[PDB]
């Protein structure tokens, strides 16, 4: 038998409402590698809200995802989280010829607080 | 409520399973019902020591929450 | 350099025209929302070719909303309430006044 | 209901947005003569080295194309009479015109309302890519013909995703953040540079939907609350 | 929320929560946020007249709460507190307004219709649980989308539909009742049951899944 | 651990006409009786400086309240003795919150509201009115959410 | 202190493995694994048991032996007298859960039965507890207030309830209860300055 | 970490000029002997944790670890393979730079196989620890 | 079966699953215009010089294809009386309501039984990415035509892969770590801090289905148990 | 796991080593697993009477353990020593239940049928072998899905079956039945070999392809 | 750090799955030919998106079989 | 194939029996393999062996004069 699948992702911010802004969901990407010294994701919103007047910088997002199926009683019903980090930036993205447009947010596993605190002279 | 030791126990259980019939007086150590209630008394006799500790917890932190005597 | 965060930079590909120039003030009115943007110009690239039109490049940094066209006025949020105020740099701030609190 | 022979044939009729407020029913004379209708699904297939991965993520955007010809001989309006010319040209003048005010991203209003009486069901709808593409050949001379593509939003029974009427139980506007923020305002510098100092104070000190009742959310907006009718320091704290 | 149950003959706590729970092992949470004693279930009768409160017998009510909020002391507390009676914290109660709903009906969509009522003597009368939800779907029906002074887009443009008796000014008018009460996050969803257009006055009928 | 206070309001702190809706009783809290001990007893430390010139500062003590109605003053004291006493434990050390209970901050509004009536006469001192009256409502929903506090801690 | 179901069912299978060489095989759905189960269940359910037993002495016994009661919130009850029209001729069927309710417009309350009841042919008038559907003390009322039954059988003639309902007891939480009882046992000091100050305060004109 | 090897230190705050904390954490550190990474807290879900343990390539510590499974069947694209990138004959974990052979104690004391310095001679890996 | 030799063929059925436990069932009056059935292979063919390598990763896919019509006349049915029209709408809403609140909210059943009996072949399927596709042609006034392809997860015999019981011989659960990590949880700091010491002393001069029966796997957790309890230095060893 | 061979008539080890493992040179291992002597296998009988314990003969069995298990030093001082008990231990054991063989055939999806028996002499009966695996294969086909207290999902759906003895509810019948028999992870597959309904009896037979 | 030749390391893209976290310890049992792995995580990266399913990245260091 | 082994690779330019000057079994590199991985993606449904090396850089490369 072939295994089923049913992903269903569940994003939680705290300083506009975390479940609206889970809504418009499209994609993310999360680099973590123990080589180099620094943790770093992203994830791309779609345009149906205008995000640069909304998401201040600095803000928390966590990011949950659903393994398999609920009703299931699989092992992978754990709702367990995947990365959480301080988004450092916002931008509008889109190529008008393709009529197409997105919203693309990035930032660190909690390394931007230490990276930016200078010990200074 | 009283302490009681595995064998009492077992004793006392054996005596009761043999009532109404003769098909069982066979309590080898490789008898697997011998086994199991060898498992039932222990977790019998488990449940009452943990009883009393926890008893005597109990009193002691009826104590402390009466006077609030930490 | 204090405005460096809130400011907004990046690139533009608009309508390959000659009248951009490098170190040249960008105005740009948004007729998505009826906002008004504000740029400085540091890059522009332009590209040529007669299999694809004709575009250019045009880099900006230092941007800001809420702009105002009469007499390059810019923008008035520009010189923001942090922009002058301040003070002389000194210790105390941070461990030092720990141990003299005699 | 179709020509089943106990009711009458009932023609598909669109429902477009003017510009002023309303809508205006415009109704087909000739029902389409092809109706096609497409549900593609998001699922996706990969093959890793020992087992085949079936994952779904739900259903994708539906499509909706149909294609037919006006009639020719003359037939009453219901506010005038109207050839298939007039017909055909007044279609392309709304298309046109909700095409083009779309210029905005997308408009604030109620998308295009599809309603499909051949068979009972309903939709909105918006403008597919393909458009509106009308063309004539050498043959059926004085016939026109109309080929419409779009796209589904969702179901016409449910109303739109952000205009739902949430509980909003007990109070989403709390008072007291808006009196803690007067209040702040409404103090010294230095009063607020002690508030400051306390903060950092208390947090070195660490270690080493809202309703009043039933509820402990809006815990620290009675607490910040306070701290300010009555001096706990030289300001407020948290 | 939370999904109503019925004890069955002399039926198990342990194989309650394993069937609304999968899991067997979470009983011990749902006692707690019932607030039974030791023995949760009895088949005698006579045996909850000692402990009525914290003591079920047969065909005795139950409360499920969620997996969510299996673990939060505030909701086992709540629960508690409002055993059998916990849909009016959702559906909520307000001031009932329907004083005679024998005079208000030919009225239709006009001022001057409704008013508040007394019901009892001294405490103003208030609508809770479902009569509640139903007051707030007919009041919401019968005002016009933009009347009211604050937060437009709220009631019904079924005042502009009167008219023809065609059949698509009839499905226009379904589609808009269907539109205004799915308008109200606490309703699912709605669809219409039958419809009848006889003389010179439109006729039909709709359902909608109210939770809980 | 404990913030300074400022000085005013550890002078304030440190020590016929009735209404026919709400009463008072002149009754103290358990854990007002701890913290009024503490004041006493210890020298907590204070501030120098006085530039909050809000709540005491210049309205309980520049009203005439003070000598005209001695017994109103009491009144006053001891709302502000309860509502720095939950401002205490919450702030810092939460371990005295378990003394407080439901009927503590009922009393307490009941006598804001006699004090508040009465000081309502004046046409003067409406000054002190504004802040009780928004006080009033803050410990209805400390009255109102203090015992799920205690149980979900 | 408590053990849980894994721990108690794995040591249970431990101890069978370890006895006898008879028995290897412990699938779901066998009868030594689901008689181990239940054993393990009934055990653990035990253990609960004695778990609350001893959280109730902590709240409440070792201070109740002092004569003190904590009060504990129950239903408003009381007995509820029953006239017919005529005297029974058959059997009369009075299933639990009979609704009662108050045609007072001042007294909204309402009572149930928990336990059933039957009137036999030669009984004329018949007495049946009620229990009210609400705790607190919104359940009581005086004397003569119900009036009526949602059962609606013609022999019935009058239902009033002869004694008001006064059972309904608040909920009290216990420190209130602590704090009476420390400020009793504080008031036993002998030879005390605060004491002495506290005994001077049991006349009436000494208050400074 | 290794509390038994390492003595008392007195690592100062300003040893990197307008260095960022991690800068000076990489300090602190003292890698490749100290493995440090952030991730998400397993133990407690919903927040994140610092991780600053003794490297797992010791025997018991290896053990330590939790082992997690995955088969062929969820296996998309692989490429993995040997490589000689990394070849160091002689190793040795010098002290602090301030301590000097000419002018002062006992400087380092490397360590080698002798099969292994044939197909790689006097390959040398040194690294300063802060700690000694 | 089939219409020759052997009794009347049976139409194909389709099964969904049904909210409220249980199943339901669509059966379909008119046999399907096509069917096609592809079952490819993942296997790739590459030459080298002088020789032929030939590899493979097991069965692929089998897509599931075919295309039918509903009767316009009635037929009797479990209950009531659905013409051709009522019978497509039924499954347009069966196949939403499988799809549209698949990838959203939650549906009971993992996946839908595709049942033969025309072609004595059973399977299990899930939506293919292609999806529904319904269409009326210009041939077909009162006909409604139905397109649907569908992917095999697997064949309907075997049972599902979260219902499977290992042989699971012996005891699953290692009490012995259990009662080790209990424990281990009341020692002191000293006692933690010595056994790790010990550890490490060990560690660092090495090189130089729990059964007792017929095995030997559950060797060192018993030892733990025992040194603990026993006591082997201040914490323990290993 | 492992295959049962016969000795064949003048046979050698390294024939019966190289038909199996390919490689002969795997024989110096398995004959501790047969745990015989220098004469592993001798034609003359009365040679083997000397002690027939520690030698083989034409007739005899032999364990073929998998390639995994050959080099595994416990495998193989289990089966020097167990030879037939080895295929007990390999299907397990357990209590046996099977009581009145005749009398929980009458009622299906029926509770309180099974019980304890007794065999031998004041000990509990136990099932092993084949039969273990035949019992407990009907238990679950006669368990419920959903009626014990622990680990879920364990039975079959076959008291909600019946219905009008239609082809359609055969299949499901026989589709029901094949998932129930395939659920444990020890059998290979099943598939029904012949199907029988005249009037309100369903029959039928199945085979299952145990593993060795 | 004597042993760097002869380890394996490298790159794997296994199935999306929350499961896999930085610094934990990956086995692996190939069915190709019976074979064991055993690997120590050191970098994942994670890519979700509905266009193309759900993959994630498990990069490893210091491999060896014959786990 | 273990590490450090010598490949030594020769190819043919032209037809044997046409007697071209290209008919010189010339050799074009030899070198010291340093890396062999699997490769594969399972995906497009192949896999391929790769495999490296230096052209006798490695030893003086890698062999360090220490201290």
């Amino acid at each position: 038998m072939r295994r089923i699948r049913r992903p269903k992702v569940r994003i939680e911010i705290v300083t506009y409402n975390g479940d609206e802004f889970g809504a418009k969901l499209l994609g993310f990407q999360t680099k973590n590698s123990m080589e180099d010294d620094s943790s770093v994701f992203q994830i791309n919103m779609a345009g149906d809200t205008y995000w640069d007047k909304l998401v201040m910088a600095n803000d928390i997002i966590r990011i949950f995802i659903t393994p398999n199926d609920d009703p299931n009683d699989k092992e992978g019903k754990q709702e367990r989280l995947i990365q959480v980090g301080m988004v450092s930036q916002v931008s509008k993205v889109g190529s008008y010829g393709n009529d197409q447009t997105q919203f693309r947010i990035t930032g660190q596993s909690f390394v931007k607080p230490f990276m930016k605190f200078g010990l200074g002279v | 409520m009283k302490t009681r030791k595995l064998t009492n126990i077992l004793s006392k259980l054996i005596d009761k399973t043999m009532a109404g019939t003769s098909k069982i007086t066979d309590f080898t150590p490789g008898s697997a019902s011998r086994s199991l209630l060898e498992a039932v008394s222990l977790e019998i006799e488990q449940f009452y020591i943990l009883t009393k500790e926890n008893i005597d917890w109990g009193i002691q932190e009826g104590i402390i929450e009466a006077f609030d005597f930490q | 350099y204090h405005g460096n965060p809130n400011f907004y930079a990046g690139d533009i590909i608009v309508l390959g025209d000659p009248k951009y120039d490098l170190g040249k003030r960008l105005f740009i009115e948004d007729k998505q929302r009826g906002d008004t943007w504000e740029f400085y110009i540091e890059s522009v690239e332009h590209k040529f070719d007669y299999k694809q039109g004709y575009y250019t490049t045009v880099g900006v940094t230092r941007g800001l909303k809420d702009a105002i066209l009469e007499d390059g006025k810019g923008s008035p949020h520009r010189f923001a309430g942090l922009w002058n105020q301040s003070s002389d740099f000194m210790g105390g701030l941070m461990g030092e006044d720990t141990s003299k609190e005699l | 209901p179709q020509s089943d022979g106990i009711s009458n044939l009932h023609r598909i009729a669109l429902r477009f947005p003017k510009e002023g407020g309303g809508y205006d029913m415009y109704r087909f004379k000739v029902n389409p003569e092809n109706y096609t209708i497409d549900s593609p699904q998001r699922t996706t297939a990969i093959k890793t080295k020992s087992d085949i991965v079936i994952e779904d993520y739900g259903k994708d955007i539906e499509v909706i194309n149909f294609t037919g010809t006006t009639g020719f001989r003359p037939v009453r309006e219901a506010d005038g009479l109207k050839t298939g010319k007039q017909k055909m040209e007044e279609l392309q003048s709304r298309v046109s015109e909700y095409a083009m005010q779309g210029g905005s991203g997308n408009v604030s209003g109620s998308y295009l309302q599809f309603f499909n009486f051949t068979d009972d069901s309903y939709y909105k709808v918006h403008l597919a890519p393909q458009g509106l593409k009308i063309t004539r050949s050498k043959d059926e001379p004085l016939l026109f013909r109309y080929e419409i593509t779009l796209v589904v939003i969702g179901s016409l029974t449910e109303a739109d995703r952000s205009a739902v009427t949430t509980e909003e139980f007990g109070n989403v506007k709390p008072n007291a953040s808006q009196r803690v923020d007067e209040g702040i305002k409404e103090l010294d510098k230095n009063a607020r540079k002690t508030r400051d100092r306390n903060n950092q104070e208390i947090s070195r000190r660490e270690n080493t939907i809202y309703n009043p009742r039933q509820s402990t959310n809006g815990l620290k907006g009675n607490i910040d609350n306070m701290a300010l009718i009555i001096g706990y320091g030289d300001g407020g704290v948290s | 929320r939370f999904k109503k149950h019925v004890v069955q003959h002399e039926e198990t706590m342990q194989a309650i929560a394993q069937r609304y729970y999968g899991d067997v092992s979470y009983w011990i949470d749902l006692v707690e946020h019932n607030n039974l004693k030791y023995p949760y279930l009895v088949e005698t009768d006579e045996e909850k007249m000692k402990d009525p409160e914290r003591l079920a017998s047969t065909g005795d009510t139950l409360i499920i709460p969620i997996e969510s909020d299996l673990t939060d002391v505030s909701a086992k507390e709540i629960n508690s507190r409002d055993k059998d009676v916990l849909v009016e914290l959702a559906l909520g109660r307000d001031l009932n307004i329907t004083a005679d709903e024998k005079y208000f009906n030919e009225h239709g969509t006009s001022d001057n219709i409704l008013a508040f009522s007394t019901n009892g003597n001294g405490d103003l009368d208030t609508v809770k649980g479902i009569d509640n939800m139903k007051q707030q779907l007919q009041a919401r029906l019968l005002t016009p989308r933009g009347s009211l002074m604050l937060h437009p887009n709220y009631g019904s443009d079924l005042h502009n539909l009167f008219g023809l008796n065609i059949p698509e000014q009839a499905t226009l008018i379904e589609m808009e009742v269907l539109r205004t009460l799915t308008s109200d996050n606490r309703v699912k969803s709605a669809n219409l049951i039958d419809w009848k257009i006889q003389g010179n006055v439109y006729s039909g009928q709709f359902s909608v899944e109210i939770k809980s | 651990n404990f913030i300074p206070q400022p000085q005013g309001l550890l002078r304030f702190l440190n020590t016929s006409f009735v209404s026919k809706f709400y009463t008072p009783q002149l009754q103290l809290s358990e854990l007002a009786k701890k913290v009024l001990t503490n004041i006493k007893t210890d020298d907590i430390p204070v501030l120098e400086r006085e530039f909050n010139d809000n709540t005491i500062i210049h309205k309980a003590n520049d009203t005439l309240l003070k000598v005209q109605a001695p017994r109103m003053y009491m009144i006053l004291q001891s709302i502000v003795l309860e509502a720095y006493a939950i401002v205490n434990c919450f702030v810092e050390n939460p371990s005295s919150l378990k003394y407080l209970t439901e009927e503590d901050v009922s009393i307490t509004r009941e006598n804001l509201n006699y004090v508040a009536d009465y000081l309502g006469n004046y046409d003067d001192y409406n000054s002190v009115v504004l802040d009780l009256r928004d006080l009033d409502l803050c410990f209805s929903a400390i009255e109102l959410q203090l015992p799920l506090i205690k149980k979900e801690a | 202190k408590t053990r849980k179901l894994t721990n108690i069912l794995s040591k249970l299978i431990d101890k069978t493995m370890a006895g006898t060489s008879k028995i290897t095989d412990f699938t779901p759905g066998s009868a030594s694994r689901s008689l181990l189960e239940a054993v393990s269940l009934e055990i653990e359910q035990f253990y609960i048991l004695t778990k609350e037993n001893i959280d109730w002495g902590i709240q409440e016994g070792i201070i109740e032996a002092f004569d003190f009661q904590k009060r504990q919130s129950k239903r408003a009850y009381g007995d509820v007298t029953i006239q017919f029209y005529q005297p029974l001729d058959m059997r009369m069927y009075i299933p639990a859960g009979t609704t009662f309710t108050s045609t007072r417009q001042e007294y909204p309350q309402q009572f149930e039965t928990l336990v059933d009841y039957y009137a036999e042919p030669d009984s004329t008038e018949i007495v049946v507890e009620v229990y009210c559907k609400e705790t607190g003390v919104a359940g009581n009322v005086p004397e003569g207030t119900i009036n009526t039954i949602a059962s609606g059988s013609s022999l019935i003639r009058s239902v009033n309830n002869e004694y008001s309902f006064n059972t309904g007891t608040k909920e009290e939480s216990q420190e209130d209860f602590k704090r009476r009882f420390h400020s009793f046992v504080e008031s036993r000091g002998r030879a005390t300055n605060k004491s002495v100050r506290y005994g001077a305060l049991q006349i009436p004109d000494v208050e400074g | 970490s290794w509390d038994e090897f390492e003595k008392l230190t007195e690592v100062s705050a300003f040893t990197n000029f307008d260095g960022s904390l991690k800068q000076l954490m990489d300090m602190v550190t003292a890698r490749p002997f100290n493995e440090l990474f952030f991730k998400n807290s397993e133990k407690t879900p919903g927040k994140a944790q610092l991780v600053l343990r003794k490297t797992p390539f010791n025997p018991t510590e290896w053990r330590a670890l939790d082992m997690i499974k995955v088969p062929t069947e969820d296996f998309i694209e692989e490429d993995v393979g040997k490589s000689d990138v990394e070849t160091y004959s002689i190793f040795t974990a010098t002290p602090a730079g301030m301590l000097k052979e000419l002018n002062g104690d006992v400087f380092s004391k490397p360590q080698f196989h002798p099969e292994l310095t044939d197909r790689y001679g006097y390959t040398k890996f040194e690294v300063e620890n802060i700690y000694l």
